[PDB]
DNA sequence: AAAAAAAAAAAAAAAAAAAAAAAAAAAAAAAAAAAAAAAAAAAAAAAAA
């Protein structure tokens, strides 16, 4: 946990990042709901099975 | 829902026994004759008028207009089946594609085995061996649609739209069937092309190369393949059919085959065709779904309403037009018919008619003198200069109208712009190129940019445009006559200053104009009352007050002018001295006076081309002395207002 | 897996509630009438005010505003049932009947800046300006195929999975038969709906000053597509949703969000007014009862806060009413628009008249001398930069088609700009061309301009030509020119100062209670509805602090708006007595000897002056709702032109 | 008549190969977009009698 000062020179448009996702299987249509997403600039690899 | 074998029999029946009395009242089979003509390869395009189909099967016309691509295919099938029984001799093989068709047909006969059933792929594609092409002419019971309102509910339907052509690509070959040969077998492979792109084949599928299980790589070649003349245009909504706060909408028209080379940019056209989609797959599409672009697959392209075509080849007309052209007051009647809602300006309208007709271009021992008449209406405020210019724009076949600086710079000249069929840099012309052999009406000529005035110099005399800028290095080709409108130096003629100090044109530009007309409106009770009565009648009834001669319709004026245009008259030697004396006298009085414009040899050339135009209006083949007299009189009336 | 819902209790309750709300026949049948009316004029979208739904069923209203697709599909099922009950043939003629929403959204009224992720899958109202429209593309919803080998015809449906998971089997376009026989598509038998994406930006005058703008992507589906063009201030109601990404294997967790429009509307100032039968009766009563002095009653009631300038106000009423455009058979055109120029001393309320017409007139566009420069005033030609093609851009005077451009500080406008507007001010069109594109845009507008004379103040001792710094070509197409002069007469000062001080003491009833200050700050606007797209009207204003008391009333602003809208449509025809009078009047005006010495011409008299006599007489006749241009109309026109065209030079 | 036999002959358990079925299964490359900056042409406003 750091505390730094500074001046803000750009502010992106507010966008939508998922905190929980649900995925559905293409054949049996069963769902794998409420998968928790890591906060920050971190992605998610879907289950391969 | 419906059975297409029965529909094919229906269209065969229509093609075989529809008749009309078109041939001078003689009853002809309208489409059987054409089946004969295109069985002997003397015709390519068959325009199936749907009004003819509707005479005896309106349900068929409904089906056609609702699917319109199934039925184009059906009609092509039916005519292709009818052609052998309409062939009364052996085609002379006028073409190179014909040799390929003949060799393929002969080989197919040679290895026939009539009872043996060959694979569905072991045949020639229909499109490979047609040589004709079939188009619909929309039923007149279909009211034309507006480009904006041709939407997804009319995909696949035959629609008719009209608008200005803004942009036409060049004619280039579109692959219809890609032909391949193999390096092992000796069979040809055909790949009919429907998409805008295709992956060329690699391995051949022929029977021999499958039996042998050989490599059999196949090679794409242009020589046996089928191309079609292809051309893509952009067409735009007409101004009086755009919503209020809007800009006009475009539509892509894909023109192929015999409909190419009809529309040029600037043309008013009516296009009949099928509104069709292009799958538009490939992008990083934001939205899931099968989104696609649209285009009008042109079937019939008809220039109209200022660029009417067929009347030109139909110069033969009624005995009436013979009798009016023979009349002596024909020139006065044509002049009076120019903008009848504008009152007065009789001599101005005579000069404008001369600009429309034009003189004869000379090409003596490589030193070109242009027969174009350029006119400038240098007038007071509110003397109907813009109305005359707008009328002449609506009248002349290839006319562009330009006001102060909306069409400045490359809006007059050309520019290099990216295309789409080839993705390279094409050259697009502006107003001076869109009016290459017509009139360019320059309103507010005096408030024009100096670069554009310089370009107008070089256009007016050399009839080209030389551009040597970065992206562009060309000599465009601008054979137009300039109709300019301007105000005197301070917006109104000032009698306290000199004539050229009011004109505010340099001698070079002032000499570029064969006729420069001063239009002053001094008030006077009688003439002002007459002008007011004319104007108030026009407001009251939306027409000019009736006079002794009904003004000609703008179609008749175009036909009369166009019929005059191909009437090159020659100045005889017997007039040489008369013309020279008139020029010398004019030249002498130019510097005798202290209130005269620049005069030069161009003044002689103006006399000469004005008199040639006047001779042309009388349909004579030599210029007489009355033409030179009328030219002289118009040249004085141009400055008569000064008195 | 393919299942069906045998029983969805929620769907049943929702559909029953929505059909119950729609039946409406017991409750003065407003939606009963609305549905019969959309059946009548051959539409298939029903615009539903959520205030009515909130009245009839508040639980549905909350559920619908908060769970937009579930509730909207329930409500569209209910709507199709209602239409089928009213008319089964029309109902079967359309596959889907859509419901658009309207009214007051409490916190669901946002801008592209305040539209955040707490609104996903909710119905929201977003206001902004269109920055880019896409092309209108057809999207295939039902593809029909024919196999020539087997003569079979098949059809394949594509559900709208725009904001739902799409599995790749959902989007396969059939090319082959099961026997691998080539299929060919029946384009005229297939069904396509058209699709368009726009981007809505926060309005520049609503955004925080100095920050970059925020936008939202908006999807428009069939019958909503061409409803907006770039530069329009629109209100879009729809569902806010997160778009599916492409089938990956790794996701960053980021979703593109989008608004799926269920209704698009323009500024309600430019929309066709609603006319209750009582309103038409009142208009007919007004016109018939007071016919001689109806024009003056309307004129002096124009800008009540401005004292005096009665001739200017008559002319501005004529501008608001307009002449009648002539459309000759050969395509020739004569304008019916009146152009007015006000030149005057500083602070004589001419910027106020311009502003009044901006508030009142439909399709009025503001501009200042150097705020618009050519291309920004008339059209423009740019290149699409992503397709390489020329694109036309409408400037101020194209956007003011069938409207007014209110040009202020017209004198400080550069000379090239005034040259540019010459062609619009007479022909009502903008001719524009670069090499790849040429167009002739319609700009049928009337110009109301305010200028100051040379030297800032008018010089009573100089000719109006020497004092208006404009040339006869520019002046002559201003068909009325008013020198609004600051004379420091003391009784005139009595009158004006009294009126002005009286306007600076008036409090609006109820809203003001004694010391209130009006302002709200950047949140209070979104707190309540916008009075720009928002949906009993008297005739005369009641007496108040605006006027002291007298035997002459004041036409209500709302009634005047309705009356002027009705009267503007009229096309009075010039009679022969009017035509003779106008012709002789013009002939007399042209001859200077009729007009005194020491009296100069403000603007020249040309054939345009005759055309404007006709236009003003026609506008007067419109005010009386005459259908004929009578001699009183011609006399009023001539007296207005006589007042405007001459000024007394002093010494 | 019953008393040893001496087979069927049924079961449980084994083998014992087949032949079919079942189970495992991310990272590397590309492209597009959106943003920048740069050469050129083009369009403005200060100069003066
Ligand atoms: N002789 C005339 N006959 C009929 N109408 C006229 C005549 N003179 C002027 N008008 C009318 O006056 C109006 C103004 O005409 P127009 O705009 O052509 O003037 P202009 O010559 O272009 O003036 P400027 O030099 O200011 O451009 C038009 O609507 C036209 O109908
Ligand atoms: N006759 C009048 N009646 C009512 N208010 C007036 C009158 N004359 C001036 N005013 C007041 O003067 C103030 C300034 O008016 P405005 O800004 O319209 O002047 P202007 O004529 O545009 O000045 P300029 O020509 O310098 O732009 C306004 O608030 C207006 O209320
Ligand atoms: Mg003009
Ligand atoms: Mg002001
Ligand atoms: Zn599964
Ligand atoms: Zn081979």
């Amino acid at each position: 946990l750091v505390k730094i000062p500074g001046i803000i020179i750009a502010a992106s448009a507010v966008r939508a990042k998922a905190t929980r996702i649900s995925i559905q299987c293409r054949s049996c249509r069963n769902t794998l709901t409420n998968i928790a997403m890591r906060p920050g600039l971190e992605g998610y690899a879907l289950p391969r099975k | 829902l419906k059975d297409y074998a029965l529909e094919k029999e229906k269209v065969k029946k229509f093609l075989q026994e529809f008749y009309q009395d078109d041939e001078l009242g003689k009853k002809q089979f309208k489409y059987g004759n054409q089946l004969v003509r295109l069985a002997h390869r003397e015709q390519v395009a068959l325009y199936v008028d749907l009004d003819d189909v509707a005479e005896d099967d309106p349900e068929l016309v409904d089906s056609i207009c609702e699917n319109a691509r199934r039925y184009a295919k059906l009609f092509a099938d039916a005519v292709q089946e009818l052609l052998p029984q309409y062939k009364e001799r052996e085609v002379v093989n006028k073409d190179v594609l014909d040799v390929y068709i003949e060799h393929r047909l002969m080989m197919e006969q040679r290895s026939r085995d009539p009872g043996m059933v060959r694979s569905p792929q072991n045949q020639y594609p229909a499109e490979l061996m047609r040589r004709f092409e079939l188009y619909f002419q929309g039923p007149s019971s279909n009211k034309p649609r507006v480009i904006r309102e041709v939407r997804a509910d009319s995909v696949g339907k035959l629609v008719t739209v009209r608008g200005i052509v803004t942009r036409v690509s060049e004619v280039k070959p579109k692959m219809v069937v890609a032909t391949y040969t193999c390096d092992q077998c000796g069979a040809e492979t055909y790949q009919p092309i429907q998409s805008p792109t295709f992956m060329p084949l690699i391995m051949c599928p022929s029977q021999e190369c499958q039996t042998n299980r050989s490599g059999g790589r196949l090679y794409l070649q242009t020589r046996g393949s089928r191309f079609i003349k292809f051309q893509e245009m952009k067409m735009q909504e007409h101004s009086d059919q755009v919503p209020v706060g809007n800009i006009p909408r475009s539509i892509t028209v894909l023109v192929e085959g015999e409909n190419t080379r009809i529309a040029q940019p600037g043309d008013h056209v009516s296009v009949t065709g099928i509104f069709l989609p292009i799958l538009r797959t490939g992008f990083r599409q934001v939205v899931q779904g099968l989104l696609s672009e649209t285009y009008l697959e042109a079937h019939r392209i008809v220039k109209m309403n200022k660029s009417e075509d067929d009347e030109s080849g139909a110069g033969e007309l009624t005995r009436e037009e013979l009798r009016q052209i023979a009349e002596e007051d024909f020139y006065e009647k044509l002049a009076a018919s120019i903008a009848p809602e504008i009152y007065g300006h009789e001599d101005v309208k005579k000069a404008l008619l001369l600009l429309l007709v034009g003189g004869v271009d000379q090409s003596p021992r490589g030193m070109k003198i242009r027969g174009n008449i350029n006119i400038c209406l240098m007038g007071d405020p509110g003397v109907a200069k813009s109305q005359l210019l707008s009328y002449i724009d609506r009248l002349a076949p290839r006319s562009q109208y330009t006001t102060g600086r909306g069409s400045s710079g490359v809006g007059l000249t050309a520019a290099v712009l990216r295309d789409s069929v080839s993705g390279e840099l094409t050259l697009e012309g502006g107003a001076l190129v869109l009016a290459d052999q017509g009139v360019c009406c320059i309103d507010e000529f005096d408030k024009m940019a100096e670069a554009d005035r310089t370009a107008i110099h070089e256009v007016m005399e050399q009839q080209t445009i030389s551009i040597a800028k970065a992206g562009i290095l060309t000599t465009l080709n601008a054979r137009c006559s300039i109709l300019a409108a301007a105000n005197p130096a301070y917006g109104r003629y000032n009698p306290r200053r000199s004539l050229e100090q009011n004109i505010q044109l340099p001698a070079a530009l002032l000499s570029r104009f064969d006729l420069l007309w001063l239009i002053q409106d001094r008030p006077d009770r009688d003439n002002d009352l007459r002008l007011a009565q004319h104007i108030t009648y026009v407001h009251q009834h939306s027409r000019q007050p009736p006079s002794q001669f009904e003004p000609l319709d703008m179609k008749l004026m175009r036909r009369y002018i166009a019929m005059c245009r191909e009437k090159q008259p020659m100045v005889p030697e017997s007039l040489a001295d008369y013309i020279t004396a008139a020029y010398v006298e004019m030249r002498r009085e130019a510097w005798a006076s202290k209130d005269a414009t620049y005069t030069s040899a161009r003044t002689l050339l103006a006399i000469l081309r004005l008199s040639t135009a006047l001779a042309r209006l009388r349909m004579v083949d030599v210029v007489e002395k009355e033409d030179v007299n009328e030219a002289i009189r118009l040249m004085e009336m141009s400055k008569d207002s000064l008195l | 897996a393919g299942t069906v819902v045998l029983d969805d209790v929620e769907l049943r309750e929702a559909q029953r509630d929505y059909l119950d709300f729609l039946d409406d026949e017991e409750d003065q049948g407003i939606y009963q009438s609305k549905v019969r009316e959309l059946i009548s004029d051959n539409q298939y979208r029903l615009i539903v005010n959520v205030n009515d739904l909130r009245r009839k069923n508040e639980k549905r209203a909350n559920r619908l505003l908060n769970n937009a697709f579930e509730e909207l599909v329930a409500f569209q099922r209910a709507l199709k049932d209602f239409v089928a009950s009213i008319d089964a043939t029309y109902a079967k003629q359309y596959e889907e009947f859509y419901v658009g929403l309207e009214g007051s959204f409490g916190s669901k009224h946002v801008s592209p800046r305040t539209l955040t992720s707490c609104f996903l899958s909710c119905v929201v109202c977003v206001e902004g300006i269109v920055t880019k429209c896409s092309l209108v593309r057809p999207k295939v919803v039902r593809s029909v195929h024919y196999c020539p080998a087997t003569k079979k015809t098949i059809e394949r449906r594509y559900s709208d999975l725009t904001t739902l998971v799409a599995f790749p089997s959902s989007s396969v376009y059939p090319t082959k038969d099961e026997e691998n026989n080539p299929l060919e598509t029946e384009y005229g038998l297939s069904v396509y709906k058209d699709h368009q994406t726009i981007t809505i930006q926060e309005m520049p005058e609503k955004a925080p000053a100095g920050q970059l703008p925020r936008s939202v992507d908006v999807i428009l589906d069939d019958d909503l597509v061409d409803k907006a063009k770039p530069g329009d201030r629109v209100q879009v109601v729809g569902t806010y949703r997160c778009l599916p990404g492409k089938k990956g294997g790794y996701t960053s967790g980021t979703f593109r969000t989008v608004l799926i429009a269920c209704n698009v509307k323009q500024m309600s100032k430019d929309a066709q007014p609603s006319f209750s039968a009582e309103d038409i009766a009142k208009i007919k009563k007004f016109s018939k009862t007071r016919s001689k002095d109806i024009f003056d009653q309307l004129a002096k009631s124009l800008a009540p806060s401005i004292h005096g300038h009665d001739y200017v106000k008559k002319a501005i009423l004529c501008l608001l009413l307009g002449g009648v455009e002539r459309d000759l058979e050969n395509g020739s055109h004569i304008r019916g628009d009146i152009n007015i120029l006000l030149i005057g001393d500083p602070s004589v309320a001419k910027s106020q008249l311009l502003r009044y017409v901006l508030c009142t007139a439909p399709r009025a566009i503001p501009t200042t001398g150097r705020g618009s420069s050519g291309v920004g005033l008339t059209a423009a030609v740019t290149t699409d930069q992503e397709t390489g093609e020329r694109r036309l851009e409408a400037g101020a005077m194209v956007l003011a088609d069938r409207g007014v451009v209110c040009i202020d500080e017209f004198d400080k406008m550069s000379d090239m700009d005034r040259t540019a507007i010459h062609e619009v001010m007479e022909q009502g069109r903008v001719t524009i061309a670069k090499a790849g594109i040429h167009a002739r845009l319609n700009a049928r507008c009337s110009v109301l301009a305010a200028a100051n004379p040379v030297y800032g103040r008018y010089d009573q001792y100089k000719t109006p030509m020497e004092n208006i710094g404009l040339q006869d070509s520019l002046l002559s197409r201003f068909d009325l020119l008013f020198i609004m002069l600051d004379q420091m007469d003391p009784e005139q000062d009595r009158e004006i100062s009294d009126h002005v001080l009286r306007m600076h003491r008036y409090r609006a009833p109820g809203e003001q209670d004694g010391d209130a200050m009006p302002l709200g700050s950047a949140v209070d606007i979104l707190a309540t509805d916008d009075p720009n797209f928002s949906q009993i009207y008297e005739k005369h204003d009641n007496l108040l602090h605006g006027t002291k008391k007298k035997k002459e009333k004041m036409v209500s602003a709302a009634f005047m708006k309705k009356y002027i809208h009705v009267a503007k449509i009229i096309k009075p025809v010039l009679t022969q007595e009017s035509a003779t009078y106008i012709a002789e009047e013009y002939s007399r005006l042209r001859s200077q000897d009729s007009m005194s010495s020491d009296t100069a011409r403000t603007s020249p008299v040309t054939a345009r002056t005759l055309e404007t006599l006709i236009r003003l007489a026609t506008a007067h006749a419109k005010a009386r709702m005459s259908k004929t241009v009578d001699l009183q109309d011609a006399e009023e026109a001539v007296e207005l032109v006589q007042y405007a065209y001459f000024k007394k030079v002093l010494e």
